[PDB]
């Protein structure tokens, strides 16, 4: 317990010395360590970016955080590190075992001092953004902010995490163009929101868009759509191709038999208010 | 007498500040093998977190409690996951399902694209053919099982099976609600085997079908033969052919329909 002093290093400036002399000769030393690696804009290896420090057991998890830029900093995860040891007194200083400098030495000094700490080494590790809040998931999935997104979040709706999220959304905002990129991954929650939707809006434009897309492959969406607006809207004139209203016959003009009446005959271009298996024929003829 | 330094003082990063119980959106669209980080958890919150994502293992990635979610299984049920294309999930509590989010309750993840699968295809086939037919979901299941036919080899025999189970049993009577979506669908296929195919079906229809539902396609020999006199197809003027159900016609009838005119 005597002399202590800070011998400077050879080449590494946050590597240093710490000189000691002690009541037992025996216990003299040129402990070698290292410490606060400056804030990192970058990674030390592969994937990879481990500070030169030292986390004591219970010392808070930021301080391993704190040598990286905030912003380079959010798609780092911090995992366990391999056992090192620590001054107590000048904590997160990281001892290297070097030659004189041995684990018995450590081992030991800790038994007869209160000068020495031990954790695990800061062991960043590279992943993704980590989005934990509900805001955080409506802002990525709508692309109203794209900016601190991961992929699984923000690939243009190729994955489908996005869909819990949209299927409410959409239903609000059918029109929102971004609803409609979604709805254009033809994934079933999509195509049946949709038809929920249009079976009680088809005459908006976003739900001849709907129709546009679904057909050829996902007719039935629409077919769905089209029966139940027209049984709940008999007073519209774009639904009698569909339900004509002599009391025994709706199903007059289905199938074959569209090509029969004038107005079902192209009129208007407007696919949405003939079914499909209805507009096959139309062409047909 | 120490030379003593105090850490530089800590600044946290988002995974640091990250809390678990604002994080059922950020979790339940999480897939299979995809480690969910969630922040540090404490001990006493470990079981909590672990009864509410119980298709999850609960995984400890770093020091001072910092964690993360891994989905294991995909554990919601056919009645809840089959009978809809709506959603997929649902939040369990004291035997009751609710779509939104509740404390207390168990999260319950429907498997991927399930329909796609076939998976749902025993619990459907019972479902809609009773009165408990969904016309909307039925319809929708029938259509899209024979999207699965450029799909994924499991959708296919998928496809395959059912459409096997589907000719035994509509050949029975085709009048059956599903039975008519299928055959529905078959004229969309618009094939020679999905033609002869309803030919098929319609051929093999008991003794009251026929009267009640395809007198267009068998004519009485009355009807027939004034047929012969007019080269418009009789379906062009029978007014047995104008009132049909256009999925109980043949193929040879449900194409004429398309001549007149």
């Amino acid at each position: 317990l005597n002399r202590i002093k800070i011998a400077p290093g050879i080449a590494d400036i946050r590597d240093k010395y710490m000189e000691l002399g002690f009541n037992y000769p025996e216990y003299n030393r040129a402990v070698k360590f290292a410490e606060e690696s400056y804030t990192y804009y970058y990674e030390t290896s592969p994937g990879e970016i481990k500070p030169k420090f030292c986390l004591i057991d219970g010392m808070s998890i930021d301080h391993c955080s704190s040598f990286i830029v905030p912003e380079f900093a959010k798609q780092y995860v911090l995992i366990h590190g391999e056992p090192c040891s620590s001054f107590k007194f000048r904590p997160g200083s990281l001892i290297y075992y070097q030659n004189e400098v041995t684990p018995e030495y450590i081992k030991d000094l800790k038994h007869a001092t209160d000068y020495i700490a031990s954790g695990q080494r800061c062991h960043f590790i590279k992943k993704d953004y980590l989005l934990g809040d509900s805001d955080s998931v409506a802002k990525c999935c709508s692309k109203t902010n794209t900016k601190h997104c991961p992929k699984i979040f923000n690939n243009n709706y190729k994955t489908e995490h996005c869909d819990d999220f949209m299927t409410g959304f959409c239903r609000n905002d059918p029109g929102n163009p971004n609803c409609l990129e979604w709805l254009r991954a033809k994934r079933k929650p999509a195509m049946s929101t949709y038809s929920d939707i249009c079976s009680k809006h088809m005459d908006a434009r976003y739900c001849s868009e709907f129709i546009r897309i679904i057909r050829p492959d996902y007719f039935t969406f629409g077919d769905t759509a089209l029966y139940v607006f027209c049984n709940d809207h008999k007073g519209n004139r774009n639904c009698w191709c569909a339900n004509y209203p002599k009391s025994n016959s709706g199903d007059k003009y289905l199938g074959p038999r569209v090509c029969w009446l004038h107005e079902c005959t192209d009129e208007s271009r407007d696919r949405k208010w003939l079914y499909y298996n209805q507009d096959v024929q139309r062409t047909r003829c | 007498e120490l030379p003593k330094r105090d850490p530089p003082p800590g600044v946290p990063t988002d995974e640091m500040l990250l809390n678990v119980d604002k994080m059922h959106d950020v979790i339940a669209p999480a897939k299979l093998l995809e480690y969910v980080h969630i922040g540090p958890l404490a001990k006493d919150k470990e079981d909590k977190v672990k009864k509410r994502y119980p298709e999850f293992r609960l995984v400890n990635t770093g020091p001072g409690g910092l964690s993360a979610l891994l989905r294991q299984s995909y554990n919601g049920t056919a009645p809840n996951c089959c009978r809809t294309f709506n959603r997929t999930h649902y939040w369990k509590k004291d035997g009751k399902i609710s779509d939104k989010y509740e404390e207390g309750a168990v999260l319950e993840s429907c498997w991927p694209d399930v329909h796609d699968t076939g998976k749902c295809d025993v619990d459907l086939f019972d479902w809609c053919q009773g009165d408990t037919f969904d016309r909307n979901i039925c319809h929708q299941w029938i259509g899209s099982a024979f999207n699965r036919s450029n799909r994924t080899v499991e959708g296919q025999q998928s496809l395959i099976n059912l459409y096997n189970k589907m000719q035994t049993l509509c050949s029975k009577d085709a009048s059956v609600p599903i039975c008519e979506s299928f055959l529905h669908h078959l004229r969309a296929h618009n094939t020679e085997d999905s033609k002869e195919m309803i030919d098929y079906i319609l051929r093999q229809q008991s003794a009251d079908f026929k009267q009640k539902y395809m007198r267009c396609s068998y004519p009485t020999r009355d009807k027939l033969e004034e047929s012969l006199k007019y080269a418009e197809p009789r379906e062009c003027w029978d007014p047995e052919c104008s009132n049909a159900n256009v999925n109980f016609l043949l193929t040879r009838n449900y194409n004429n329909l398309g001549l007149c005119n």
